[PDB]
């Protein structure tokens, strides 16, 4: 996240650090149901084995075990087969998961899950929605931040993010654009995976999970989120 | 390698 401000997983209850076994940070992901957390293919693609794999729940920190976390293990690792590339397409990804004790998450004051959209049904572009991660503070930064951050940045229309100046084509109505009116905050390297989350009739919901972007908080350059509310049916099928 | 999109990528 460059810019935005520091805060601790009690704000983004839903959201899950997931990590590869060295051990190193892969991507953020969001609790959507006690047992599923949904992220992004391309944080698995190159190394779809399922057991290489841990996620935490209730985790404020990159390399610390902040108190009343859950670890997991990931029983089933599910990427689209649909999936392309920046400009990633399908880049959504569900991971089953449960704990040595062979159980789900508990729901508690840091760990929470978040509603999905309903199909077709966005926020208004121009509206302020909130992003979440472990992500770069600075693209040229080599370490990613040891405190959790979030900032907020604004829908941006398929019309004007589908300008040659901005991303042309490489952008879809299978996407949405969101960034700052002054680009000066946004989600960068290792926010990948992370929730969009927006505000929709007075409902936290999960309008978009990050997936690319040219550089990070570059004028004309926006990031690109997975447009949740239309893969409502792959969602559902693969979560029965 | 820099961006979203290439995280945890064997190229990378």
């Amino acid at each position: 996240i460059i810019g935005g401000e520091f805060t601790t997983i009690e704000n983004q209850p839903w959201f899950a650090a997931i990590y590869r076994r060295s051990v190193t940070y892969v991507c953020g992901g969001s609790l959507i149901s006690p047992c599923w957390v949904i992220s992004a293919t391309h944080c698995f693609i190159d190394y779809p084995k399922k057991e290489d794999y841990i996620v935490y729940l209730g985790r404020s920190r990159l390399n610390s075990n902040t108190q009343g976390e859950m670890k997991f293990e990931v029983e089933n690792l599910i990427l689209h087969k649909d999936y392309s590339a920046l400009a990633h397409h399908n880049d959504i990804a569900l991971l089953k998961i449960r704990s040595k004790e062979g159980r789900c998450a508990q729901p508690s004051r840091t760990i929470q899950t978040i509603a999905l959209p309903s199909m077709y049904n966005d926020p208004q572009f121009g509206t302020s929605c909130e992003i979440t991660g472990f992500g770069k503070e600075q693209s040229t930064d080599y370490l990613y931040p040891e405190q959790l951050k979030m900032t907020v940045v604004k829908l941006i229309s398929h019309r004007e993010c589908q300008q040659p100046h901005y991303y042309g084509s490489e952008v879809t109505t299978k996407m949405l654009c969101a960034a700052d009116p002054q680009w000066k905050t946004d989600s960068c390297q290792g926010d990948s995976g992370g929730p969009l989350v927006c505000s929709l009739q007075g409902r936290m919901t999960l309008t978009g999970i990050v997936s690319w972007g040219r550089g990070c908080a570059l004028k004309d350059k926006p990031g690109v989120y997975t447009r949740v509310s239309h893969f409502l049916p792959w969602i559902r099928s693969h979560t029965k | 390698c820099s961006w979203r999109g290439l995280e945890n990528h064997r190229m990378c």
